[PDB]
């Protein structure tokens, strides 16, 4: 890894970018500019900090990118101490800049090794106070050696909940109530799966991330990557997108931010994924009650949801995602209830059309699909 | 039999998710493709980004320290 320079030009592009897009920008600082001493060298970053508030540009910071592996990246090692202290200078930095209510996010470890556990222990320890989430990384495979198979296994998919369980374990100790964000993730590192981390079968892992993320207390979850070389890519290189995309936009249209449980009452309580939100009271369908329900079915045969009372013979809208063929889960095309999905122009996203199903009738879920169901009038009192 | 009976918990909110919850990356390493002005000044991506509003946009990577500012360069 080589030092590479960036213009005033390309932060402008970025930013750009960002605003015009309503999208919140968070950049990250290099924290392997060191002193003599090896604690942080601030100087670049002031700079950058002066330009962006002579611009009036409003964005959040972040120092460093898997510190946990910079001896490795490097030959470099920055323990958690030290970098607590380096983002302490940067919050100081900060608060005397024109943007002095800026937000600062951190440390952005990797998934929680006994030695990537030490290391977000002891920087939230020193460096805790200063950060208004903590962020850290999650990928469920190597890009390199992810089968087909693996995508579609549940076990894979289980390892996420230990990861979750040993982050919370480590904030709880030292800085409890905090907020905990994904800073990155997706299915596979290394840029991707190739011929897997841009299919429809990226979306198993990608919607029970969202699914579990919500479930278990993670506020944000930040997806590698929108755009880029990766086929782990949101869009192609093309400006086209795959049906992660079109996943990623199903799940803003229909789930709200109050997360519910949904369980199945077999025992066997694998391969059937249930996960219950509000629905996003945002959409002009549906209103202030209402639940927004979401499946995945790794089974090889349909299975049949029943709603339990007092929702059984609600109307219910049915959101279901399947392949376009002929590549069957390999496939980069969606359909939504048998529509392909496809931008109508450069311009202008499609609509995202329900399929209402008649009151009282069972949930099918196909063999390898995932889907979304409202359930209209449901009149939950926590939702409102 | 392949008919399956849900359970839902819905007396209170259990967690409360940021309207961003669902949120991007754009790696690192794409600000040193020469074509970066090119790309993200693209009308076709700027459509499918404004989809997903609200969301953070995390401009992160292993390239983030290995990324040195230069205010004179153009
Ligand atoms: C399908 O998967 C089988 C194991 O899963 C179980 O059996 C199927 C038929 C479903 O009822 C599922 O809900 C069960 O958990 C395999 O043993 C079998 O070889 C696979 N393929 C078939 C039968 O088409
Ligand atoms: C998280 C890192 O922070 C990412 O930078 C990294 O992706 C980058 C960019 C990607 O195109 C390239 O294939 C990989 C590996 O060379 O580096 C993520 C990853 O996919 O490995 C992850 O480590
Ligand atoms: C990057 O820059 C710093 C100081 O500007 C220097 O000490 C370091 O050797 C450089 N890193 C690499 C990997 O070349
Ligand atoms: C930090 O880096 C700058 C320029 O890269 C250097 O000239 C300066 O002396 C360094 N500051 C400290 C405190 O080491
Ligand atoms: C910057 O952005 C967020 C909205 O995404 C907002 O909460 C905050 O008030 C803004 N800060 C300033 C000083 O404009
Ligand atoms: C962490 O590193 C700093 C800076 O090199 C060093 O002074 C300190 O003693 C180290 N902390 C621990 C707990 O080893
Ligand atoms: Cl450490
Ligand atoms: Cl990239």
């Amino acid at each position: 890894f080589k030092n590479s320079t960036y213009s005033r030009s390309s932060v402008d592009v970025l930013y750009t970018f960002a605003n015009c897009s309503g999208l919140d920008l968070i950049f990250g600082l290099n924290a392997l500019l060191r002193t003599a001493d090896l604690q942080w060298n601030s100087s670049n970053a002031q700079l950058l900090l002066d330009y962006c508030s002579s611009k009036g540009y409003n964005i959040s910071w972040e120092l460093g990118n898997e510190p946990n592996s910079f001896l490795k990246k490097a030959d470099i090692f920055i323990n958690g101490s030290q970098l607590g202290e380096d983002f302490i200078q940067l919050h100081k930095l900060l608060r005397k800049s024109t943007f002095k209510n800026a937000k600062l996010y951190g440390p952005d470890v990797g998934q929680p090794r006994r030695k990537t556990a030490k290391m977000l222990k002891s920087f939230l320890k020193a460096g805790g106070e200063v950060i208004d989430s903590v962020t850290w990384h999650h990928y469920y495979l190597n890009g390199r050696t992810a089968t087909r198979e693996d995508f579609l296994n549940p076990d894979v998919l289980d390892i996420f909940i230990s990861s979750v369980q040993k982050v919370f374990q480590v904030v709880e100790s030292t800085r409890p109530g905090k907020k905990v964000w994904l800073g990155e993730t997706s299915s596979a590192y290394g840029g991707g799966a190739p011929l897997l981390s841009d299919t429809f079968a990226a979306g198993f892992m990608w919607l029970d991330k969202l699914g579990l993320s919500a479930r278990m207390g993670i506020e944000v979850v930040m997806r590698q990557v929108f755009f880029g070389a990766g086929n782990y890519h949101l869009v192609d290189e093309n400006f086209d997108p795959l049906p992660d995309y079109w996943l990623s936009l199903l799940f803003k249209k229909l789930v709200g931010t109050k997360v519910l449980m949904a369980s199945v009452q077999g025992s066997k309580r694998r391969k059937l994924r249930v996960y219950l939100h509000c629905t996003n009271t945002d959409n002009p369908r549906y209103k202030e009650g209402d639940l927004t329900l979401y499946a995945i079915n790794l089974h090889n045969v349909t299975k049949y949801l029943r709603l339990p009372y007092p929702f059984s013979n609600k109307q219910v809208d049915k959101y279901l995602l399947r392949p376009l063929g002929p590549h069957g889960l390999l496939s980069k095309s969606v359909q939504l209830n048998g529509l392909t999905l496809k931008m109508v122009d450069d311009q202008t996203l499609p609509p995202l059309m329900e399929k209402p199903l008649r009151p009282g009738s069972s949930l099918g879920l196909p063999a390898f699909s995932y889907s979304f169901f409202v359930i209209r009038n449901a009149k939950v009192a926590a939702c409102i | 039999q392949d008919v399956v009976d849900l359970d839902f918990f819905t007396q209170e909110p259990l967690h409360l998710v940021s309207p961003s919850f669902l949120s991007v990356t754009i790696d690192a390493n794409l600000a040193t493709d020469p074509r970066f002005l090119i790309l993200l000044g693209s009308p076709k991506l700027r459509t499918l980004a404004r989809g997903l509003s609200p969301a953070y946009l995390r401009f992160g990577g292993t390239k983030t320290d290995f990324l040195i500012f230069d205010p004179k360069k153009e």
